[PDB]
């Protein structure tokens, strides 16, 4: 299924995912596509930061949902 | 706006192999020293040089933990990678970090997850009991920010067009503070920050566990903005 991931600075990433994929796996896919390390990714859906060991299905994230990607900055 | 300068910046070869990369630890050491001493004593060249010296030491400690834990092999740091007990000639502090603050120039509400614009963030900070201590990163460059009743202090351990050396920029208003965070130029469109408030306590000695410290600081402040999820 297709979901959309949008950053605070406007950029929208399209991802092919499965409901049973963990948030950790989604973060891995974002690294594979965009080069952003998982430890710098905060994924947000329904007003809440998503936890790595949970799945898309745990959060009732369905086809064509949009997640927000908030980035930590290494200084 | 007024400026108080060290005699060098963080890239000085005296600071070791990691000269340049220790910015975040220099910022923690700045905030630590101001919490302990008050702001006035820290605002001279001698004291700012001492901050840089202590920051290099803290960074070295942080660097070893990252390697030992395999926290990452990236050379730059996240706040949670900095030791929460910091010890210098000024004394010993423990700290706890706030929940994440992130944003652009303007506030975005992501379905109830508030990402405050930089002005709204400083304004939020100013509603807490003053002074408030902040670690703020823009790009790769970390600064220390203190929001106090009559001024906002921005410590930058790296060179700017206004100062070759590390300096504290004494700002009469948030417009000046944000200018300092913006490298004194116009970057409204590209602006993005990652910030944590730092909640300090004075410690009598260094013999307290990281978990004990977090709980103690949570009880001291009773402020929901302290990030409890850090607990391990
Ligand atoms: N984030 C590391 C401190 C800043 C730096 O390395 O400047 C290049
Ligand atoms: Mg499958
Ligand atoms: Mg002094």
């Amino acid at each position: 299924m297709q979901i959309f991931v949008k950053t605070l600075t406007g950029k929208t990433i399209t991802l092919e995912v499965e409901p049973s994929d963990t948030i950790e796996n989604v973060k891995a896919k974002i690294q594979d596509k965009e080069g952003i390390p998982p430890d710098q990714q905060r994924l947000i859906f329904a007003g809440k930061q998503l936890e790595d060991g949970r799945t898309l299905s745990d959060y009732n994230i369905q086809k064509e949902s949009t997640l927000h990607l908030v980035l930590r900055l290494r200084g | 706006m007024k400026i108080v300068r060290a005699s060098r910046d963080q890239s000085a070869p005296v600071y070791g192999p990691r000269a340049g990369s220790q910015c975040m630890s220099n910022c923690f050491t700045f905030l630590h020293t101001c919490y302990l001493m008050g702001i006035d004593p820290v605002l001279d060249t001698t004291s700012l040089d001492a901050v840089l010296d202590s920051g290099a030491r803290l960074d070295a400690i942080a660097d070893e933990k990252v390697k030992r834990q395999a926290l990452t092999d990236h050379p730059y740091r996240l706040g949670t990678e900095i030791p929460t007990v910091i010890e210098t000639p000024a004394g010993i502090t423990g700290h706890a970090l706030s929940r994440p603050f992130n944003g652009t120039a303007e506030t975005q509400d992501l379905g109830g997850y508030k990402c405050l614009g930089i002005l709204d963030f400083l304004t939020y900070a100013r509603g807490k009991p003053l002074p408030v201590y902040i670690i703020v990163t823009v790009g790769v460059h970390t600064r220390g920010v203190i929001v106090a009743r009559g001024a906002t202090y921005v410590f930058d351990p790296h060179t700017t067009d206004l100062s070759a050396e590390a300096a504290v920029y004494v700002c009469d208003d948030f417009t000046e503070a944000i200018s300092a965070l913006s490298f004194f130029t116009e970057m409204i469109g590209d602006f993005y920050y990652d910030a944590v408030l730092v909640y300090f306590t004075r410690c009598r000695t260094t013999l307290i566990s990281p978990s004990e410290l977090l709980v103690q600081i949570m009880d001291q402040y009773k402020d929901p903005d302290i990030d409890a999820s850090v607990m391990s």
